[PDB]
């Protein structure tokens, strides 16, 4: 798929991804903040349609999240992330996508997430975090 | 804690 | 060591191919 | 004066100030480096003009600043930054302004400078700096 | 703030 | 169990944990890097004994882990870290334990560990960990 | 490498 | 002089330091916090005598330095630390030594001092600080 990597910021606003109740992730997008200002990052698109879109907004600064958590599997052969679920300290949001395969978690007991780096193809293939107090 | 992040600052210098 | 002027940032992953 | 908060960002680029000889330091502007792009920060502008532009560009990302040093003192009645001076791992540039009352000076010995926030008026009246890995 | 320094803490992972 | 927090240090020269095969991890000790200098941190002890100890001498600092797996599931009505693998950039020490039940794994792509956190009972119930530059 | 960094500032005194 | 590092540690807790009005600052030592413990730094010491003793008991975790300050200049045709002043969100503590010569300061607006280094003769050469969040 074609990689990417948004960077490092001051926090997260929104995420705006898609997801397929038979498949795997499939869009992934970010609104962070940027000292005080949204900054609106790029829409990573999947190679393909039929997904179905989720805005989660978050009630930044008070609300953030405390775990990301999915699954990892197979799909077509090869390795995709096929689920994800966000827990901020006010609500979860999730799961989206199908709960099979290998499940995989990160919980934060101090710090946030500041940015993410991954690939996308017909989906989301792979994914990584920054992370900062 | 919150949601921003935070980073060590020194100062300040002047008035 | 030499370090440059690019700030760090501690980064946890991939989950997903390896 | 007025004040302001650039926030933190990745590094720094380039450095936009002015000054003159008998006063003080005036404007201050940052093209700081934010994930590997340049990121363009608000032109922070004295109550008043006349003053001398300089344009401090750094061989990003091999030259980085090592040392801020400056002076401060009594313009008018009030204390405001007189002077100021970069030094980094290859050139020095300054003085910039009048090198006279009390001088301060901060050097680094490891991490980066990777934000400014103060208040400026007429002149200058002081700054702070955001310090980091 | 308090005059204790921190750093970022990731899990836990076994259970909670 | 009890819980345990040796708090942060400046990186990892050794490890020292038991395990039986017949059940999960038991004891962990690590000995810190302090500034240079060797810290043994303490001992944290399961409630029983019989565990087949092991140590992992690092290069330090050369050497460093880059990748924390392992399982977690029911031994004996309680649910436990069964197996504990350390990947670093050198080689890979593990599995240690018992590899059935559900994984989990905490990849780095920069940064190190710098402490760990948790509690231990019969076994060790579930830990977490420090991450710094 | 396998060292924790930290910010430091100085010296001040003799070269 | 001889050089010193004591390196970084969690916060701290006293200051132990001499000094003599005519001349500069003599012998320096500080007890830090590693993780909720007393750490009893080295005492780097003079290799003359005749200094007043000072010791600087802070409030931890409640009271912490939120400025360092002082003055550098020349005794006996060596360039060394004269004074000193350190200043806390509950009082401050100094100055000692007399104040003439170049003045320097380091306030402190997010942040702490977690560690000393520098180097000490017939008296204090130079001096830096960690700071960590």
């Amino acid at each position: 798929g074609k990689a990417f990597d948004d960077g490092a910021f001051t926090g997260i606003r929104e995420i705006n991804l898609s997801y397929n109740k038979e498949t795997a992730i499939g869009d992934f997008q970010v609104v962070y903040d940027l000292n005080g200002s949204p900054y609106v990052g790029q829409n990573h698109k999947s190679f393909i349609t039929g997904f179905t879109p989720v805005k989660i907004s978050l009630d930044f600064p008070s609300e953030y999240i405390m775990e990301v958590s999915g699954y990892t599997g197979n799909v077509s052969g090869y390795v995709v992330v096929r689920s994800l679920t966000f827990k901020t300290n006010k609500k979860t949001y999730g799961p989206y996508g199908v709960t099979s395969g290998t499940p995989f978690n990160l919980p934060i007991e101090n710090g946030l997430i500041v940015g993410f780096k991954g690939s996308i193809g017909y989906w989301l293939d792979y994914f990584s975090m920054y992370l900062s107090l | 804690q919150s949601g921003i992040s935070q980073t060590v600052i020194v100062g300040p210098w002047g008035a």
